[PDB]
């Protein structure tokens, strides 16, 4: 060997963790009613109404099975 | 033996893996026909925990078990949660609040017990 002088852009961008997020199952709260459900599901073959949809810019998620459920308005 | 044998049914569920331990859990699991006995605490704080899952388990139709239990910290030990260092007595665990069952991994007779108490008084 010669030497190791390391000799490369700086880019240690070690990633995060997933970011512990506060109170979560935000579904919706209804004052002496029952509560309907923020955040659209899936008509799928085996998710059983328990999985929830990103609401991103203009398209919804999954989650679980990673595909866009968007249909338009 | 007066109604503090709710660990043993809920032990025996553990063993056939039939515990959706974890308030995100258990309001996943109980939105849908998996709710089978669920057992809550009296109250934590801020009142939303008790509110939030007792209106997901008093939907208009059959499935509404629920049972009202003492504070968190015991119940994780209540529940599976390992802590035995082959029974040593350190406790390396945390507390949940709602522990919602299926199947409850048994045939017990404190399982026949238990829903009469449920049921009769
Ligand atoms: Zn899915």
């Amino acid at each position: 060997r010669k030497k190791k002088v390391y000799t490369t852009p700086k880019k240690i961008k070690h990633k995060h963790k997933k970011v512990k997020l506060a109170v979560l199952s935000y579904y919706k709260v209804d004052a002496e009613g029952k509560v309907t459900k923020l955040r659209r599901e899936c008509s799928n073959p085996t998710c059983g109404a328990g999985v929830f949809l990103a609401n991103h810019k203009d398209r919804l998620y999954c989650g679980k099975c990673h595909s866009v459920y968007k249909v338009n308005a | 033996t007066i109604e503090d044998a709710l660990k043993v049914v809920l032990r025996t569920a553990l063993v056939h893996d039939g515990l959706a331990r974890g308030l995100r859990e258990s309001t996943k699991a109980l939105t849908r026909g998996e709710a089978l006995l669920v057992v809550l605490v009296s109250s934590v704080t801020e009142a939303n925990i008790i509110k939030l899952v007792e209106g997901l388990a008093n939907d208009p139709e059959n499935k509404v078990p629920l049972i009202k239990v003492a504070d968190a910290k015991q119940l994780g030990e209540w529940a599976g949660l390992g802590k035995i260092d082959r029974e040593g007595n350190a406790r390396k665990v945390v507390g949940a609040s709602v522990v919602v069952v299926k199947n409850w991994g048994a045939e017990t007779d404190e399982l026949s017990m238990i829903m009469e108490h449920f049921s009769q008084q």
